[PDB]
């Protein structure tokens, strides 16, 4: 894995640094590493592919060393360099597509393809170069069991869970009470509704609560906390819990009284925020507890007093919402987010070559089913395949 | 070119230039090495008699324009760990040869023309078989013929 | 173009690496490239500007070489380096503003300014340095006709198109049926509405369909697909098709039954998703086909059954929506997105100096009119001017 | 500050470049800088911490130099390098946590901790290395008073301000007129409403206006301008200005007639946009002026004409909205945004060690109260602490 | 690809130039290239075929050089030359059939067969010879991104689209108005018909219009423009738009009044022709706009006045046609035409060996479906396979 | 007219025959004609265009000869050849567009542009090559 990143880093630098007319002192330390790579890789044969429609390709390396001495690199040197680089780039492309496609339940952090099991010897250890990308740094730090952090912009930590809860209900569905939520991507939109608007609740206050457990512990998260959840604020008809009948929801929106957002780690309150909106911070957490309440307004104009009678027919239903959007967060495990394209590369390779469903990953690489049951073996497989996807995304655009 | 020296292993059918060019990427020395790897005689009957002929690059002496291009590439070549007096001596010894461009283009035109005009008077076959005893050539005589 | 990136890369590195007190071995390979640059650029004169209010500046280069004899760089060397760097940075700033401002219908990928046509000689080819940024890498790969990819975060692939379609309509506008949509930036919000709620449709099911053709082929796109389009879910009055009269739209929201999202490339179904929300992936596509349908709920509580009569007056109109947001995508052509500022730099240079409207780009650099008719000559001009904008964004902050 | 970035850059590179089996010419220029660092740092003692619960640690440096005699780096060299690197990484971690925690009203741009005041000598100036990150580049450019630019993706330039304005009001609250807005993060959502729908306004047109002053001058901003503000488009009950009574808001949405978005710098109109939506650009501005107007529709179908009577009871209130979202912008001062995590690191260090509220920063590091009153001393403190946070985010993941 | 053309050019010349009795000076420069080819190709083994029913053949090259010692080439030299040429011709035939049969969605311009990927090394670069054919010239010019042009005689730029449009229609189908067209090959035949013969149109003039967008930009096209489209000038019965019923069309032909043929490039009028028939020229265009109109004749003999009553029963329907035939055109992309047989060779190879339908090309190599959706990846695949077809058409007759 | 066809035939052949890696004996008779062309065209200045919107371009030829000392043509020789060929191709393109645009009632078979009237001398007659089209 280290030598695969090293091959790709030298091929990227040798497409970048070895150009026409450049001075030799700019590339004097890269040509020695590329010659060490050629010297190491000669005499060895590899075999990539063999699963799904990924074709079996045989790789044989017989190349001459870049020892001509130039002061400014002329176009002859650039053309022979482009030939050797194009062959090695095709090789590492097929090794990366052979490694992202395989998985194992037993020990997923180990290389699974034959080519990367062959590259994991000490004969190939002199290929090794700097490990400067974030994924290979976290690979090398977790290979020695130290703390890592992946910085994500809007991480997909929440599985898709659009549902509700009726704390007070009946088959008439004309006096309901409870919460509704949308957990999607990095965004929680929650809305507790009461049809009576707390006309018989004690002190005209109805307490709502919504507890979101996470799968991995997020660290140093900037979170936009806004009131008035926008999706649960227009009238809609909703199927029941058993899916038998449908019930109508005509909301009018009160502001959330007494918002308490708590960030729990192992049941301990790490951060708490009482009636503070805008951008908040949560330094260390794996559970988000939103505790908002609906208070009946004690003074109402005649346009408002016709909405909430004391009797039964409520044509306008009180609804109170919050919105919580994790903008950026540092997570020790791998995830998906709106910035990288690594999950897209993994799914593109697994869908392009018509790959059968294996033992670990969900069918079709369903990220909702992958983050719903995010086991440590699936975590190891996901980190390995994302690291190889980062390597191929360095070489192949 | 900074490369480690080869161990030959006699049992292979590959000559040292023939391994060397697959191990050397220059486009100037490699032209010369690939010439010498496959210059050999070409068997054709002319008026009945078989004849061993050069190619036309030796025949008009144009191949020396590539050897001297491959030799003065070895002259602007800094060697990575050779002592500098032996390195300057071997570079100037290459430059002794690489400055006789035309004087040796014309010499291998003349040598090939004498071989032409005397090959016409051959009346038996020109069969190439590795003979038992060999006529010993001194390379000192070749340096004399060059310079 | 390669030598302009090389000038800017050396000036960026020489502002970074040549500092006070640093060791000479840290900068020993940069000073040789900067001296090669000084040796190449001496004796040459340039002329920048001359269009709009961009002033004509004459450039003459007569500089001495930098010293190669220090062990730690003292402040004398730093001050003379800062002088030479500030002159070259002003030169390359005016060359980049002279190149982003010009365009050509005939061959836009060629340099248009006099200074960059003069820099495109082989006399200046020894300036050349590493080409490591994404735009100059894709420039060098498309100069040899190989595959490229620009990675965008929320790409502006959709032109602004807010409109609707009435599959069933009359001048009374009290029983309507059809779709509405908002295509903006990277976001499609579509909503099919029926006023009858499929009370006379066969099997109480009304099929909607919305086909969005793209202008360039996106590759490996992560897409957030949510139901219940939020913008078309509140009551509004809307002008008609001819703009004569206005009609009222009072929506109640059903959930989308039988969502089928298809990603078409050349009419072939590449990816398909049947009733799956959350984050989806689309590996290769240039057409997005959303096929959702409205099903009348067969079981309704008395709060719902008063909304949808069998007769004509429908005060509550059934509406079903979807939202499709491309979070990140790899596109072979250049675009604009929410991450880079290159389009902003191009428009700032073209608006600061009061530049007349030329033959290629839209008046005022309208990105909606630029991506509506995204011709290959306009594509070449846009890629060239974005590459020069990336170069100037390296030098000028 | 320069030497602290230099320590962290060498430790990052020496974790990256010094690996097992790599060629010596790849690391031949890094080992000399790391040996210069060891030679400079020996014989010196430091003391970090001492505020809040940050513990006092004493640092003593007595290390041998690294070997310069290998061809390929073996595992002995890697293990002794990992020891020296882990000690220096712990040192620079505690220096960065000692510097981010302190502040000063007098001159905040100066180092405040004892360790960084000791590192600011010329004895430690030979530690210095390349300054290539964006924050240390802008640090070095503002240390010489030149122009800088921080590129932000969705900058938090707006403080949280959710409020309204009643241009026409009475204690009955049945015929109201005025604007409502949400300024949050990078997003302005504004909506002017009239209950009469301009039935007595001249020419049936009511002019709205919303002026947002900024705190720092943004430059080259890409801005998504959409109509129909989504948050102020559903019915809600809202407390009054004095908080005494509540009033009801039942909106129906007209489209915004005659949108004029102006970008003011020092009262001068830099950019203006008349009825153009989608992505717009604003090259230089510190005030955003939105001027939209509500026009009563002169032709209405019978479904619309029942909504707006000439008399007093308006059960459906005309409402017109806009949405303005700054996607990316270049600002000369430091800010927070959705891309970086530097504010999260600063708040995590200040909240982890239970730090008392000082003279400059708001209690609890409230970003709304920090950008509401964004003084230049607070700007200097924020830039210094963000630069140190960027340094620690390079070393500590 | 260059070396494959070089192999085929030398084998073609060595079948042509190396004949019995010819002088040696006529072939003295060809025998050296053929000997360089033998010297390069010895010691190498190849493997062709393996897809569909194309059989796997293994190729081993062990040949002696040809003699350079004759004055007139005798029959011995011709027979040994014919042996070596027949083996190399069989080799290059199977390499070309192995390359035309394969395709790739990712980068189609790259070689796909194993033999041509092996020939793309610099070991085989000394095979290279002159590149004089049009397809290899345009291959080498587009490999450096310069302008190319393929000269076609009657290019198949139009997909087969025989349809119509009813601007005025009813279920009786006795008073119709609109256009009909046939787009086929290089020929547009359009005919606008009115059943009333503009008896109620303003000024007795009915305006027709027909806009044909192209897929690729044609350049310097000679176009035969004739009036009176011959196919839509006899009576026929035609199915309706939904295919339910059929309607009758009994045309009498008026001449086209006020013909305006415009050649649009990016919406700009490049060439225009007002009432000019015969051969016209269109220098640069990708859209053809035909604007002809039907004028009722104001003076009619009694044989004509019985055809067009003022009342409803029209047994004779006015019809006005145009014909536009592109005789020859220069196109930058590859196409098919009536001169070359390259598409026929590609389809013959793909149909002879029973090849499965891949990801790029249409099933059965449908040229109508290939030019209907003519994507750039399909363009690259089509150009590569047409170049290989041109190479094989040089060798194999 | 003969020398204009000769310029274009040599530039076409030198785009075709002078490629990377080709043997020198394949191009040994073309490089001599291209060097004769360079030797003839040096020291001369031309002026093309000047009618309609065809822009006036001034042409100055100062080129070095191509090398005659390779066995297989390497990429250095190909790149310097591509430079000289691209300049001459731009020259002959503008001469041809300057000649197709002009006409004369008196004697139309004579050259009308200034550049082709200058090329019709015997100084430029050694440019001449095969006339096979
Ligand atoms: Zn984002």
């Amino acid at each position: 894995m280290d030598v695969l990143y090293s091959l790709s880093k030298t091929l990227k630098d040798a497409r970048d640094k070895i150009v026409e007319g450049t001075l030799y002192s700019n590339v004097s330390d890269l040509i020695q590493q590329f010659n060490q790579m050629i010297i190491t890789m000669n005499g060895n044969e590899f075999q990539t592919g063999g699963i799904g429609n990924l074709p079996i390709r045989n790789w044989n390396f017989n190349f001459g060393l870049l020892g001509t001495t130039l002061l400014n690199l002329d176009a002859n040197y650039v053309e022979t360099a482009r030939n050797t680089i194009d062959y090695f780039v095709d090789f590492v492309d097929n090794v990366c597509m052979d490694e992202m496609v395989r998985e194992s339940q037993r020990n997923g952090i180990a290389p699974q393809s034959d080519s990367l099991r062959k590259l994991s010897a000490i004969k190939f250890k002199r290929i090794n170069f700097d490990n400067s990308s974030e994924y290979i740094e976290n690979w090398n730090l977790q290979n020695r069991r130290q703390r890592t952090g992946f910085t994500f912009h809007k991480p997909n930590i929440f599985p898709y869970s659009a549902s509700f809860t009726l704390n007070r209900s009946q088959p008439a569905h004309d006096n309901l009470m409870g919460t509704m939520w949308l957990n999607a991507g990095s965004e929680i939109q929650v809305a507790g509704f009461d049809y009576s608007c707390a006309i018989n609740a004690p002190a005209n206050i109805q307490q709502f609560e919504h507890i979101v457990p996470l799968r991995r512990v997020l660290t140093t998260a900037t979170i936009t906390l806004l009131p008035d959840a926008e999706r649960f604020s227009f009238p809609r008809v909703i199927n029941s819990a058993d899916g038998a009948t449908t019930w109508f929801f005509n909301p009018v929106i009160l502001r959330p009284n007494n918002v308490e957002v708590e960030f729990l780690l192992n049941g301990q309150i790490i951060n708490t925020y009482q009636a503070r909106f805008g951008t908040i911070v949560a330094r260390n957490f794996d559970t988000i507890r939103l505790s908002f309440q609906l208070m009946r307004p004690p003074n109402m104009t005649p346009a408002v007093a016709v909405l909430f009678p004391n009797a039964q027919p409520f044509e306008h239903h009180a609804t109170v919402g919050l919105t919580l959007r994790i903008e950026s967060a540092v997570c020790e495990s791998v995830l998906a987010d709106a910035s990288e394209t690594l999950l897209a590369n993994v799914t593109s390779v697994r869908q392009e070559y018509a790959i059968p469903v294996g033992p670990v990953f969900p069918p079709g690489m369903n990220w909702t089913d992958l983050i719903t049951n995010y086991s440590p073996s699936r975590e190891d497989n996901l980190q390995r395949v994302f690291t190889v996807a980062s390597i191929r995304s360095m070489l192949i655009k | 070119f900074g490369m480690q020296r080869m161990h030959y292993r006699n049992g292979d059918p590959q000559t040292p230039f023939q391994i060397a060019e697959q191990q050397i990427q220059n486009f100037q020395v490699a032209n010369w090495l690939h010439f010498v790897n496959y210059n050999q005689f070409r068997q054709v009957v002319i008026d009945g008699v078989l004849n061993q002929v050069l190619n036309d690059n030796i025949r008009n002496g144009h191949v020396v324009n590539q050897l001297m291009e491959a030799l003065m590439q070895l002259s602007r070549q800094q060697f990575p760990t050779m002592p500098v007096d032996y390195k300057r001596s071997i570079q100037r010894g290459i430059l002794l040869l690489s400055n006789r461009l035309g004087q040796l283009v014309d010499l291998t035109r003349l040598l090939s023309y004498n071989y032409e005009t005397l090959m016409a008077c051959i009346t038996m076959n020109m069969q190439h078989v590795q003979t038992l005893t060999t006529e010993k050539l001194q390379l000192t005589s070749v340096t004399s013929l060059c310079m």
